[PDB]
C-alpha cells in the first residue's frame, strides 16, 4: 500500500474512451465469494476538465447497466478522487502505467483497501502486457490465486435510460 | 461487485399504527367510444309549362 507513481504525463485525452478491463486482483471476498459469473466491464472514458466521467458499462442477468462516476483530478496528475456519497468511503485511483491506445494498470484503494485492474483498448492482448500486471501485482503483494480474468466477449454499450446509476 | 444495499430493509413502526402492509399492487382501467355519424339529402323539383 504507497502511492506509487501515476503514469508519466498522464493525459486524460489520450486515456479518453473505451477501454475493456482484463482482469482483477484483490482480496475483496465478493471476487471469489459468488465470484463466478463476473460479466465483461468496459469503460468509456470522457474528459471532465482534468477529472474525467467514466462511465461503465456491465450486464447484469443480461441487464444492460452503465454506472457513471467522476474520477475527481487530486491535482496530482493521474491521481484522482472518487467522492463517497456517503458510500463506504473515497477511492484514490492512481493510474499507475498505460499506453493511451493499447493497456492502461488502474491503482484503486478505499480505507487503505486496494485493488489493481488491468484494462486494455483491444480483445486480444500482448502477453507481455499481462505478465508485466502479474509483476505488479506480486509487487502489489497480492497472490496471482486473487487475480479474476473477465469474459472475453459479452460487453455491453449504451445502458438504457432506465439502466443507468447515474452516480457522478 | 455490483450489488443490493441492505440500508432501510425495515422501518420502526409507530405505536398508533395497528398495521403497516407493504403490498405493492397496480390496477389499469381504460375505455375509449368513438361515435361518428354524417347525413346528407338533396331534393330537387322543376316545374316548367
Amino acid at each position: 500500500i504507497s502511492t506509487i507513481q501515476p503514469k508519466a504525463n498522464f493525459d486524460a485525452q489520450q486515456f479518453a474512451g473505451t477501454w475493456l478491463l482484463v482482469a482483477v486482483g484483490s482480496a475483496c471476498r465478493f471476487l471469489q465469494e459468488q465470484g463466478h459469473r463476473a460479466e465483461a466491464t468496459t469503460l468509456h472514458v470522457a474528459p471532465q476538465g482534468t477529472a474525467m466521467a467514466v462511465s461503465t458499462f456491465r450486464k447484469l442477468d443480461g441487464i444492460c447497466w452503465q454506472v457513471r462516476q467522476l474520477y475527481g483530478d487530486t491535482g496530482v496528475l493521474g491521481r484522482f478522487l472518487l467522492q463517497a456519497r456517503d458510500a463506504r468511503g473515497a477511492v484514490h485511483v492512481v493510474v499507475a502505467e498505460t499506453d493511451y491506445q493499447s493497456f492502461a494498470v488502474l491503482y484503486l484503494e478505499r480505507a487503505g483497501q486496494l485493488s489493481v485492474k488491468l484494462y486494455a483498448r483491444s480483445l486480444p492482448v500482448s502477453d507481455s502486457v499481462l505478465s508485466g500486471f502479474e509483476q505488479r501485482v506480486q509487487e502489489a503483494h497480492l497472490t496471482e490465486d486473487q487475480i479474476f480474468y473477465f469474459p472475453k466477449y459479452g460487453f455491453c454499450e449504451a445502458a438504457d435510460q432506465f439502466h443507468v446509476l447515474d452516480e457522478v | 461487485r455490483l450489488y443490493y444495499g441492505d440500508d432501510e430493509k425495515y422501518f420502526r413502526k409507530p405505536y398508533n399504527f395497528l398495521k403497516y402492509h407493504f403490498e405493492a399492487l397496480a390496477d389499469t382501467g381504460i375505455s375509449s367510444e368513438f361515435y361518428d355519424n354524417a347525413n346528407d339529402l338533396l331534393s330537387k323539383v322543376k316545374k316548367d309549362k
